[PDB]
């Protein structure tokens, strides 16, 4: 077969992680800086 | 003036090739005067002019370098000296009508068979010009040669 | 012959599942870092300007 | 009578604790340290009140360092699978709500920073919405111990 | 690079002829020699154009990257400046 | 027709080219009658070598036909750039 | 040497230049699945790379140390 | 059938001399340290490519694989 | 008895560590380095202090390194995978954890660092905030060595 | 008693090694090299010391062609599995860590160079920066070798 | 004996290398024709000069068919699966690092082919980044000559 | 004797030569038509000249067609596995090749006859490096000549 | 004796040939009608010769009718299954090469047009270009026709 | 001996018909209902003999219901598979070819009226180029014909 219960298990739980840490560095990588700073 | 034209010419090893080289450089030579003693606003003619003799050089080492590696426009040049094997041999070594099968497949020659050997006087033995595993054992030449 | 099977690899849901996921990894790292080198930027400036 | 990769589940939980509430305090961290950049030019004497959000974000990792290694101390190799279950929602629980907690952290920190600067007065509102914020990361935290040994 | 180079001109050659001029044969006699004809100028073209010109240029460039890179970097060191004395060099010009 | 000088200089070098190359080839069938060894021979060869050498035959004369048109078209191509 | 030391008679399992030259530089030297160009080659491998290594201190950081040298003993 | 002892005779002498008694027979003028130059250059390039040649198709490992109309060919040529 | 296979989990631990840990400095040192060089070109007298974000960057390459080395010491072929889960646990612990200390690096140090130049009361502050991140990155490798060993 | 299949993962390893590697090595030439051209019309007179980049780029390249040579000299049929395991680990941690450092190198030469161009004094802080990204480059190539080699 | 369909990967690799080496090497010439078509619109008399990154990109596919070649010199029907994956990977190896490298020399080909008709002093500078380019693609070849042969 | 479906590779082949190399030779045509029709706004005189670029994609195209038709010609049923693998890799090399072949027939065209337009001069350099191009389709065809004829 | 299922290959290359080369009209048409809208406002007169890009485009649209129509006839339930696969790369080999041709009439017909009502001389120039993208849809013509009776 | 599954590509193939024409359609409609809307602004006298490209849109929709009844009364239960694989052919082959003719009405029918209301002499044009889309979503119907039957 091309499946075992372990490993489907793996993944189905393996996914949903990476859908968190998709999201949470998804939001990292659009952080911007400032381009300028206000006054002296 | 010597070492560059020659790994050019080790590159560019085609004899047919190194004529037509050699013969644009000799023109070029020849009409030096008229071309010089001219109007030439087109630098790729005057960058090729400037370098004829540069050219001339690459062109007869390419002959060189064509003639040991046994091509001109991919055809050998056999003089009659190709001594590689000797076919009539070849089927005393235990081919008979090898032909016949032969339409299907090459069979490759083997190496001391007792009747095979001795080198070509200058340059690649032409046989290996007209063989299907060319690819093999002339390209392990020039990768030792090129590391040499 | 007699219908046989060919021995489908024992255990080869391990290889399998192994193989296309790290071969998918590897291959999405490369697809990503050409993308993000293919899409370099120069700046545009300093000589841009005056080239374009 | 052990399902074998009933150690994985559980390993994970561990990590996913740690792991996400680092990236929820990094990214904290970062909005927080960026806006603290912008406004202590003008008024540095601001500089010393504007770390909190910073701090606030740094105790997310925390929680997510409290349930990481309660889960890797419960981790052994006979492992019935239903203690792995338990140990992977722990970890997953307070991963992602520490998580969601360094955004609003640092996403309101960014702002409060910049506010106060300009009214001082904001100061206290600021605060105030941040601690919400943290006693989010402890839900996420209190949940993901209860969890634990169920 | 040499190798490399060789090889490609060789393999480029061949398949130039084998592609182009070996069509230029055949059984039929009057055909094969007017086709020949026209085939090998087209033969001709394309040696020139992929061989005699842009490989040329390749083999002579990277023969000459050679000579700077490999070569001159083993002694040939530092810099210094071009001689450029007066002189009435100017007269086609 | 002129034609321009530059296009029939152009054809005077494929001419002569052309009419080096296409004898020398042909010779080296006619005497090799090889290492092209490309006649085109057929299929259904039988166990007559005198066959293959026919075939080389004809394709030398093949080869000298061609050589002609090129001797035409240098005739043709040299009267223009002296004309032009 | 390769060319004018094996023939055809010793094709099967003739030494292959590369996988010898990668593990001349490695100091590997299976006891078996490679044969060796020659007797006593193990120990010529080993020499050269070790003479190679010695070269790099020369040209490292002997100069400057003995121009250290120089310029206190000129001090 | 050849030897390799006689074309190495051959080659080396003409190569040799070139690159040995060449610079012996040249001008006085202002080029005559070019040309010694290109003479030895020439010679040593030139000698060594062949040689690399050459030798590289002693003995042996394989001989080419030829296709059965080439070798039918073959038999009856040469 | 052990499972086959078993190495591949620890194994992807080991490199793991390593990777993510650099990609974290890597983008820290980056971003630090652009911040120095458009602010030195005017203070270059800065030059020598606005280096610390990339160091503490190197930091959390460090921690990386410290575990890759650590798992790869540990593994060995009859490995009954329960330890493998455990040190890829433990591998990607800190090097994501080091990776998102790596952005809050990067984004305060880029900040900071031209912020200082317009403000130099903001160094301590600068150095301050990086610490956290710093910190962030360490928890990450507390986890990991509890892990790797357990 | 060796798996087919076992050697497709150390294969894969040492191309992985030196493709990564060399992207590395790529985007830091690419991204130095628009750097340079903008500092050399400005002043041609630093063109020789905005190279430095390049050939620390190369370096990282190297470091993946030593491990992806030592993984295919390290290559058999009767492979053990294990071996083959730590060899597609090792390719990676140093192709990939590599990859990283790439990315460093160019970004911090780049803005380094441009800066430079204005301000001289920005060189040696450039120095430093680009050693950092070399040193992350390395550790992946330490990590790598004690894997090839376990 | 040997395993059904072994060729398979063997033939991937010969044209892998070939295909993604066309890539590079059309990546790198595109480029480098658009710098020199907006280039030599100011300096004509540079256009001789600026076809070196053209030229040099050649040598990628050049690289790619040393390679297919080679690897196809070596397809048979018994392969033993083994030498099989070697082929594939050698193919994959030149490819991609050739890909790697052509994105490098077009990119600096047209930063420098602009940036010599600004300042033809960066001539050397150019022709240096260039090298390090192509040697990106020669490490490919490297590698795939020691695999291929393994 | 051999495997159902064993053809089906082959099949494939004949199409991918095709197509890729159609789809190649379209966007280099198309790209050059559209520079051109706003070349001849300011050169009518080059409309012939600059047709050019046009050809070299068409050049590609037939490429893929010649492969197509030796593979569909040489593609039997009762195909030996091994040949139809072979006739795939021809296929996709030609293709593939072609393609990339194709893109930078069209970038160059372009860039070349706009830039033209502005400096005639320039119209030598464009066709030496269309040549590069498409030689570079050529490689290709080499390779693939050579895989379907194993 | 084959598969049931065989036929299947075949009707898809019936109705790929048909949907490819319909679509590769479709975009052709649109965007030559766009171009045309346009230039018929400059001026009458081109009005009707402007048709062609869009006559060009059905042609496009009718080889993959002739060949759906070719495989639909050919198609039967006791199929050889290899001249269903044929059928599969006949089907895709013209609608994917027509579709190929498509983008090449579409972008060069608006361009040529738009650039005619400024010079009329490019109308002849956009007709010859148009002729070689109509020749590519030819080509995939000739293979599905080769395919199709092999 | 009927497989089950075959009802399924059947019925599939009578609702692509009805589906993807009325997509088409539809999209034909959209863009040019607004197109009309525009251009009723100054030309309303041209309302009414702008419909037409909005009723072309309606012919492709009845292409594919005259398909979908075709093989929706063609349906029963004992199908021999065969016949299921041409209702899908023939249900696909006229829905999306009749798809591809909605981009084209509905691009053309914008573009047209648009240009019409400025140059009434691009009315016959717009019919003309507008006939061609409306051929080519026939064709699809053909070919749909000739596989239900089949």
């Amino acid at each position: 077969g091309f499946f075992s219960p372990g490993i489907w298990m793996g993944l189905l739980t393996t996914l949903f992680m990476l859908f968190i840490f998709t999201y949470g560095l998804h939001m990292i990588l659009s952080l911007k800086t400032m381009d300028r700073f206000d006054d002296r | 003036v010597i070492t560059f034209p020659f790994l050019f010419a080790v590159m560019f090893g085609d004899f047919g090739h190194g004529i037509l080289m050699t013969l644009f450089a000799v023109w070029m030579v020849l009409r030096e005067s008229r071309i010089l003693s001219q109007k030439n606003e087109n630098e790729m003619f005057s960058m090729v002019f400037s370098g004829r003799y540069i050219i001339l050089l690459m062109g007869l080492f390419s002959i060189y370098t064509g003639l040991i590696y046994n091509d001109c426009f991919s055809k050998s040049l056999n003089i009659f000296g190709s001594s590689w094997s000797v076919r009539p041999m070849f089927t005393i070594g235990n081919w008979t009508e090898e032909t016949l099968l032969g339409s299907s497949v090459l069979q490759l020659n083997p190496a001391i068979p007792g009747v095979f050997g001795g080198p070509y006087p200058f340059g690649i033995d032409p046989i290996w010009n007209i063989a299907t595993n060319k690819l093999t054992f002339l390209n392990s030449f020039k990768m030792k040669m090129s590391v040499i | 012959p007699y219908n046989l099977a060919y021995k489908y690899n024992l255990e080869y849901s391990v290889v399998f599942n192994l193989v296309l996921w790290i071969m998918t990894g590897l291959a999405l790292a490369v697809i990503i870092t050409s993308y993000n080198i293919w899409n370099m930027d120069p700046g545009y400036d300093s000589i841009i300007y005056r080239m374009t | 009578n052990n399902p074998e990769y009933s150690s994985f589940f559980g390993v994970m939980g561990a990590s996913s604790a740690m792991v996400f509430s680092a990236m929820g305090a990094a990214y904290g961290t970062a909005k927080s340290g960026t806006g603290i950049a912008a406004m202590s030019v003008m008024r540095p004497e601001l500089i010393m009140k504007s770390i909190i959000p910073v701090v606030m974000a740094g105790i997310i990792a925390i929680y997510g360092l409290v349930v990481a290694v309660l889960i890797a101390n419960s981790l052994t190799d006979g492992i019935t699978l239903y203690r792995s279950f338990l140990q992977l929602g722990a970890g997953l629980s307070v991963g992602l709500s520490g998580l969601a907690a360094g955004f609003a952290i640092g996403i309101v920190g960014d702002a409060g920073v910049r506010g106060t600067a300009q009214q001082p007065r904001l100061f206290v509102g600021m605060i105030l919405i941040l601690i919400f914020a943290e006693v989010l990361g402890l839900y996420g935290l209190i949940v993901a111990l209860i969890l634990s040994t169920k | 690079r040499l190798w490399a180079l060789s090889l490609a001109h060789a393999q480029l050659s061949e398949v130039l002829w084998t592609m182009v001029i070996h069509i230029g044969l055949h059984v039929r006699s009057l055909a094969g020699g007017l086709g020949l004809f026209f085939i090998f100028a087209a033969f001709a073209t394309l040696t020139v154009a992929i061989l005699l010109i842009m490989e040329g240029l390749s083999a002579f460039l990277h023969a000459l990257r050679l000579h700077w890179v490999e070569f001159q970097n083993k002694f040939y060191t530092g810099t210094g400046f071009k001689f450029l004395p007066f002189s009435f060099e100017h007269i086609r010009e | 027709l002129c034609c321009g000088p530059k296009l029939a200089a152009c054809g005077i070098v494929l001419s002569a080219w052309g009419v080096i190359m296409l004898i020398m080839l042909g010779i080296f069938f006619n005497v090799h009658s090889l290492i092209e060894d490309v006649p085109f021979t057929e299929k259904d060869f039988e166990n007559g070598p005198q066959n293959i050498y026919n075939l080389y035959e004809q394709v030398s004369y093949n080869c000298f036909i061609a050589a002609g048109l090129y001797l035409l078209l240098g005739g043709f191509s040299f009267c223009q750039v002296r004309l032009n | 040497y390769k060319w004018t030391a094996y023939d055809a008679h010793s094709s099967r399992n003739a030494p292959s230049l590369l996988i010898h030259f990668i593990n001349m530089f490695l100091f590997s030297y299976p006891e078996s699945g490679n044969a060796m160009l020659y007797s006593g080659q193990k120990g010529i491998q080993c020499f050269l790379i070790v003479v190679a290594m010695l070269c790099v201190p020369w040209m490292l950081l002997f100069k400057p140390l003995i121009l250290r040298h120089q310029y206190l003993r000129k001090k | 059938a050849h030897s390799f002892a006689l074309p190495v005779i051959i080659f080396t002498t003409f190569w040799g001399l070139i690159g040995i008694a060449g610079p012996w027979f040249v001008p006085k003028g202002p080029n005559r340290g070019v040309i010694i130059t290109m003479l030895v250059a020439t010679a040593v390039c030139c000698y060594l490519f062949w040689l690399i040649a050459i030798l590289a198709q002693l003995n042996p490992l394989f001989g080419p694989q030829l296709k059965n109309e080439t070798i039918w060919y073959v038999r009856f040529l040469w």
